[PDB]
RNA sequence: GGCGGUGUAAGUGCAGCCCGUCUUACACCGUGCGGCACAGAAACACUGAUGUCGUAUACAGGGCG
């Protein structure tokens, strides 16, 4: 079985930049390689076959090479739009094999979260659970942490995060923490405050609400 | 003009089968061959199968063969992965990719279908609990808690909201059920003139449910 | 083409001469097989050309001054 091992597995770059993704066959696989494009949630793309020749339609600023069993996609220039998930493949020898993929996210100014805080549903208080809900929307870069504190008492192991990925139209990111509680232990406290550390902020904020309110 | 439609996907147990359909048109199956790529949610591609032109020769991963079969219909122009024994690393979406002509694209597979989702799993499929997350510009959304296997769709206002929404991937919550939650930021003026209504469906369970959001 | 068969000639184991064998040339007759390139909607298989680079019995000695 032919390995193709894919570096980097991702990269940030700035708009205009040069990027160079390589992909190293583990024996030869002659020019029998292809590379693609793939967007979240879409099909992939095929952007270069023949290790080298431009598939029609691509701009121009994408191009293939190989130096024997070494195979290398360049992006003369990045644009907005380029931002990606990019693989090669060898189709020498079954079983075909794919590279492990080179993730592309495009570099931007830092940006703070803006955070909102959601108390749980009247609908929901009847079933037993309440879930408490933090909003980080817009922020860049990605890394970011939050704490959660009920009655000042800092929370763990009782919430879960999730974070889209990277905004078209601004390149920024969100993020949602839902903290899980009983309705009980809900209904008795009454200062509910999600902390959020990130690179946009000197120092952590915090947006809480009272029970009630 | 080429096109690739699949569909066969879903849910089953472990040990259990199904067969993946491709639909081609604009081109005759029998010239090309034909392969499968799966992608685990989070990974990357994995090639699983194909088919060669004129030989009818077929060739499978190391992971899949003597358990998934792939097959073409020459009359209905329709190729097929028939997956037996399955298990819970299986689990992923699947393609049919169409390797292109030689002359013109080399071996690089030029056109994909849609893909379509295999969950391998014992747990039982649940429909989801929609609730509100009121008004905080403002933010607001929908909690869309408790429900198996994925996916669940969002849209808000029938799809004519779209600008500033955020729909989160969904998290498996130790209960072995899904959670995500769907937001969206708008001026604060427009919360007493626009109303504003999450639609989620969850069609592995048939449940489809249209929740109004309001100021708490 | 390479290989093989047959025929003709010349050269060729010696101190020397002769026959053979061996080699080369020419003639005619049989006759291939691989690997790698290419194309056919074409990775394998299948079909079709044309190139190239390669291949195949390790039976020779005797007579007379």
């Amino acid at each position: 079985d032919i390995q193709m091992t894919q570096s980097p597995s991702s990269l940030s770059a700035s708009v205009g930049d040069r990027v160079t993704i390589t992909c190293r066959a583990s024996q030869s696989v002659s020019s029998a390689v292809a590379w693609y494009q793939q967007k979240p949630g879409k099909a992939p793309k095929l952007l270069i076959y023949s290790a080298s020749s431009l598939y029609s339609g691509v701009p121009s600023r994408f191009s293939g090479s190989r130096s024997g069993t070494d195979f290398t996609l360049t992006i003369s220039s990045l644009q907005p739009e380029d931002f990606a998930t990019y693989y090669c493949q060898q189709s020498y020898s079954f079983p075909n094999t794919f590279g492990e993929g080179t993730k592309v996210e495009i570099k931007r100014t830092v940006a703070a979260p803006s955070v909102f805080i959601f108390p749980p549903s009247d609908e929901q208080l009847k079933s037993g659970t309440a879930s408490v809900v933090c909003l980080l929307n817009n922020f860049y870069p990605r890394e970011a942490k939050v704490q959660w504190k009920v009655d000042n008492a800092l929370q763990s192991g009782n919430s879960q995060e999730s974070v889209t990925e990277q905004d078209s139209a601004d390149s920024t990111y969100s993020l949602s923490s839902t903290l899980t509680l009983s309705k009980a232990d809900y209904e008795k406290h009454k200062v509910y405050a999600c902390e959020v550390t990130h690179q946009g902020l000197s120092s952590p904020v915090t947006k809480s609400f009272n029970r009630g309110e | 003009e080429v096109q690739l439609v699949e569909s066969g996907g879903g849910l089953v147990q472990p040990g259990g089968s199904l067969r993946l359909s491709c639909a081609a048109s604009g081109f005759y199956i029998s010239y090309s061959s034909i392969h499968w790529v799966r992608q685990a949610p989070g990974k990357g591609l994995e090639w699983v199968a194909s088919i060669s032109p004129y030989s009818g020769s077929t060739y499978y991963a190391d992971s899949v063969k003597g358990r998934f079969t792939i097959s073409a219909d020459t009359s209905k122009n329709t190729a097929y992965l028939q997956m037996n024994s399955l298990r819970a690393e299986d689990t992923a979406v699947y393609y049919c990719a169409r390797q292109g002509y030689r002359r013109r694209s080399g071996r690089g597979f030029d056109y994909w279908g849609q893909g379509t989702l295999v969950t391998v799993s014992s747990a039982s499929t649940k429909g989801p609990s929609v609730f509100p997350l009121a008004p905080s510009t403002a933010a607001l959304g929908c909690l869309v808690k408790d429900y198996f296997p994925e996916p669940v769709t969002v849209s808000w206002n029938s799809g004519a909201l779209t600008s500033g929404v955020h729909t989160f991937p969904a998290v498996l919550q130790s209960s072995g059920l899904y959670s995500l939650s769907s937001v969206v930021t708008v001026p604060s003026s427009s919360l007493g003139t626009q109303t504003y209504i999450c639609n989620v469906n969850h069609k592995p369970s048939n449940t489809k449910v249209d929740k109004k959001v309001e100021p708490k």
